[PDB]
């Protein structure tokens, strides 16, 4: 089988103050 | 149904091409065996990436134009057969809708001079031809009968010498290709057409080993 | 020319979302019952000095039905081989066809379509559907599934409706117990190389062949990535109520004397069944 | 002391003489015509069995019109030479006196019929309604 | 005196977002 | 499994959307109505019903049109004014859905349905049809 | 509470410990009610890094 890869989530805060 | 065993490129065992014979309005089935070029190649044997392609060698261009037309689903349809024909003298025209190749959803009621009326079938939405015959010139006339919304698209217009769609399959436990070789009720008879087929093979790791072969079409009237 | 008794075989079923729904039994293939639609308003505050009443608005009881659908098969041999052979083709075949009894059966009580095949609750589509919100990054607005949803989507079940699992397929699992928070700390299980917890005490019944939004378990999204909103994640449904499975008869084989033309012995199997949803309110279901 | 028995089996109108008319049977599990004629007919008329499915702009609203094959049970020898289901009803049906029929097979949501060509004027002169049976959901 | 009773035939789905409670953000 | 439901419980039209067509109810002894809609409505529209007799001449075919008296039943405090039964299918009633009534008391043998004066324009869409409850014979 | 530039209302945590802990001590025992979903906003509630 080909190599897969394994994307895992990354850093996940926010939903609702965008950064200036 | 045809039947041709390829060349196995040894270097070993009147034109290049085999030769195959067709009838105006059949539609026959051809099976070619690549056993004795793809059995020493011993790898996963055949896939499904076969190339076909149709070039014409001799033409006698269509004397009558083919033509298009639209209605809504349950509309009747009327139009003219007489401004497809240009003739280069002066004659009289004898329209005829061959009974054997007349429509599949509904009916033509063939006026006497280059009219005809075109009552599709109840509730019935898709594409429909009928091959009319102008002084023994043959063309088609396709009518795509829309479902009342909108719209549907304008088919292709067929060949003389069409392989459909995906009607093929290769079985790769006995390496034979199969596949459908159609012609038109258009097709005129002694005209002389070109298939190239491009097969390829696999090996066990996963790269290919291409194949190249020709065949001659000639269209010959009963058989 | 040293025959094993080796049988590697290599295959896999799913779990099973049988012992979820509700279970009912039927001998005949047209069951009924009945059901209370709205029981209505009855009586109104009136006033006092007023030798009347109301007549109101009566409720409203209908009455439904469901069939039970079948499912047929066949299979032959050539009985020259059967004869010589070195195995038993006939109980690996009556093996090798309840297995696609018990993974079609159960894929469409799930997923099933309507006209002879019950109708699953994945394509009835009354089960409520709570889809979550995208969020942002660098500028781009992918679609994400945080920790956050999954806590306010098993919470937000009312309370009255019963206690109620959830399912999903395991890939989503897997990704929920690697979330790291901004430093790099785990968030479920800090700190002991692995989070699994007992599922019977967290209402989480797992299983294999659900949509799997992690495709192939390579979309956890931050670029390419991004779960391709509008995906399945999880369900969760009060089931002995929301939906039922009835039974008839389980599988059955026998042979068929006719069709077999003294080369081609013919065996046919078949079975019947089916399902329905009952009350849609409890259940729903989670979307990216 | 006559029932509502229009809920739990209720009826539409499924050719009215001259046009057609989708109807939904997803919601019912069981169904079948009641065709009656308004005039003497002339000769024997044929009509075509059609059923529909889910478009994909709107799944309340039936898409094209497909044709149900046919299903024999045993006794079928006529087998309608095309695999294409279709009602015939026999000439001398005097108009008070009503003809009953239905599909074994059910598949897609909706059905359909429709004159076949040929008895497209004596159909302007019949009746089909359609009247299912105990509701699903 | 009739009374009539009717019953919709297809049913429609139900969407709805799930907002949460927002990145904590300090009144300062 | 469908059942042959046109027999033992058939159903025939009514109305059309331009014609009244009145069905014989003898044979039998329940029926009730099931309206539909095929577009929406403007207003209120109102339906009369009618009851006809064996003709004078011949005894199987209906005679004039009566309009049926409508009963009580405890609880009504309408009370329409000339005390004769109507049917007034409500305005926002949506298309694919179905209502159903029937009249209590059932008094000769050929009943009717027609569009009451002054909803007769936004009539045409609907179409009241009939279905029987078990045959007598 | 502020959020990049206008002021959307907000009701954080804090200011739910803050009500409940606010209450004339001697007036005796003294419970509280919500909708579920009131209690479902406060579960679901994160700090600066990504905690409950």
């Amino acid at each position: 089988a080909a190599p897969s890869r394994l994307v895992q989530p990354g850093c996940f805060i926010c939903r609702g103050v965008a950064v200036s | 149904m045809y039947f041709f065993s390829v060349d196995p490129r040894n270097g070993a065992s009147s034109c290049c091409c085999e030769s195959i014979s067709a009838r105006p309005g059949e539609v026959n089935g051809v099976m070619v065996s690549y056993a004795a070029w793809s059995a020493p190649l011993r790898g996963h044997g055949l896939t499904n990436k076969t190339t076909f392609e149709i070039d014409g060698v001799s033409v006698t261009p269509p004397k009558v134009s083919n033509a298009f037309g639209r209605t809504k689903v349950g509309v009747v349809f009327e139009g003219t057969l007489s401004d497809l024909f240009p003739n280069p003298e002066g004659e009289q025209v004898e329209y005829e809708i061959s009974e054997l190749n007349g429509p599949s959803n509904g009916v033509v009621e063939l006026g006497a001079n280059g009219a005809f009326t075109y009552t599709p079938g109840a509730l019935f939405t898709g594409v429909d031809r009928f091959w009319f015959s102008i002084n023994g010139n043959i063309g088609e006339y396709v009518i795509s009968v829309d479902p009342t919304t909108s719209e549907l698209p304008q088919p292709p217009f067929t060949t003389p010498v069409y392989v459909p769609a995906a009607r093929r399959s290769v079985d790769p436990r006995t390496h034979v290709l199969k596949f459908v070789l159609g012609v038109s009720p258009a097709a005129i008879p002694g005209d002389v057409y070109r298939l190239t087929v491009r097969q390829v093979a696999i090996d066990c790791d996963g790269n290919e080993f291409v194949h190249i072969s020709c065949y001659d079409i000639s269209i010959g009237s009963c058989g | 020319p040293q025959v094993l008794a080796l049988e590697v075989d290599c295959n896999i079923e799913c779990a099973s979302l049988l012992d979820l729904y509700g279970q009912i039994e039927v001998s005949r293939s047209t069951f009924t019952y009945m059901k209370i639609a709205d029981y209505g308003q009855l009586g109104e505050y009136t006033c006092d000095a007023k030798c009347d009443a109301e007549f109101g608005e009566p409720g409203n009881i209908r009455h439904l039905e469901g069939k039970t659908y079948d499912y047929r098969g066949v299979f032959c041999f050539n009985r020259k081989n059967l004869q010589e052979a070195n195995y038993d083709f006939l109980s690996f075949m009556i093996g090798a066809a309840q297995r696609s009894h018990r993974i079609n059966r159960n894929q469409a009580l799930m997923i099933g379509k309507g006209v002879n095949e019950p109708k699953g609750w994945l394509t009835e589509n009354c089960f409520p559907v709570f889809q979550t919100l995208p969020v942002d990054v660098n500028g781009t607005s992918t679609p994400a599934f945080l920790a956050q949803d999954w806590r306010r989507f098993v919470t937000s079940f009312p309370a009255e409706y019963g206690e109620a699992r959830s399912v999903m397929h395991q890939n989503v699992f897997g990704y929920l117990a690697a979330m790291v928070d901004a430093n790099g700390r785990f968030l479920f299980g800090d700190g002991d190389l692995t989070f699994t917890p007992d599922l019977v005490r967290e209402r989480i019944r797992i299983s294999n062949c659900l949509p799997d939004p992690t495709e192939g378990n390579t979309k956890g999204g931050t670029g390419q990535d991004a779960f391709a909103a509008g995906s399945f994640v999880a369900a969760q449904a009060a089931w002995k109520t929301a939906f039922y499975a009835v039974e008839k008869r389980p599988m059955f084989f026998e042979q068929y004397e006719g069709g077999s033309s003294a080369w081609c012995v013919k065996y046919q199997f078949g079975a019947e069944d089916g399902g329905f949803v009952g009350c849609c309110e409890h259940g729903r279901i989670l979307q990216i | 002391m006559n029932f509502n028995v229009g809920v739990d089996f209720p009826s539409f109108i499924a050719w009215d003489g001259e046009e057609s008319f989708p109807v939904k049977v997803d919601g019912f599990n069981q169904f079948g015509f009641t065709f009656k004629t308004i005039a003497a007919l002339t000769a024997a008329t044929t009509f075509n069995i059609f059923y529909h499915e889910p478009s994909d702009a709107d799944p309340c609203v039936p898409g094209p019109a497909i044709r149900v094959p046919e299903v024999p049970f045993c006794d079928t020898v006529l087998l309608s030479e095309d695999g294409l289901a279709a009602v015939t009803l026999p000439e001398t049906v005097t108009p008070d006196s009503f003809c009953a029929g239905t599909v074994p097979c059910m598949n897609g949501q909706w059905i359909s019929i429709a004159p076949a060509t040929g008895s497209e004027t004596n159909a302007a002169n019949v009746q089909i309604t359609v009247t299912m049976k105990g509701a699903t959901r | 005196m009739v009374k009539l009773n009717c019953r919709p035939l297809c049913q429609a789905p139900t969407a709805s977002r799930l907002v949460s409670p927002p990145c904590f953000i300090c009144r300062g």
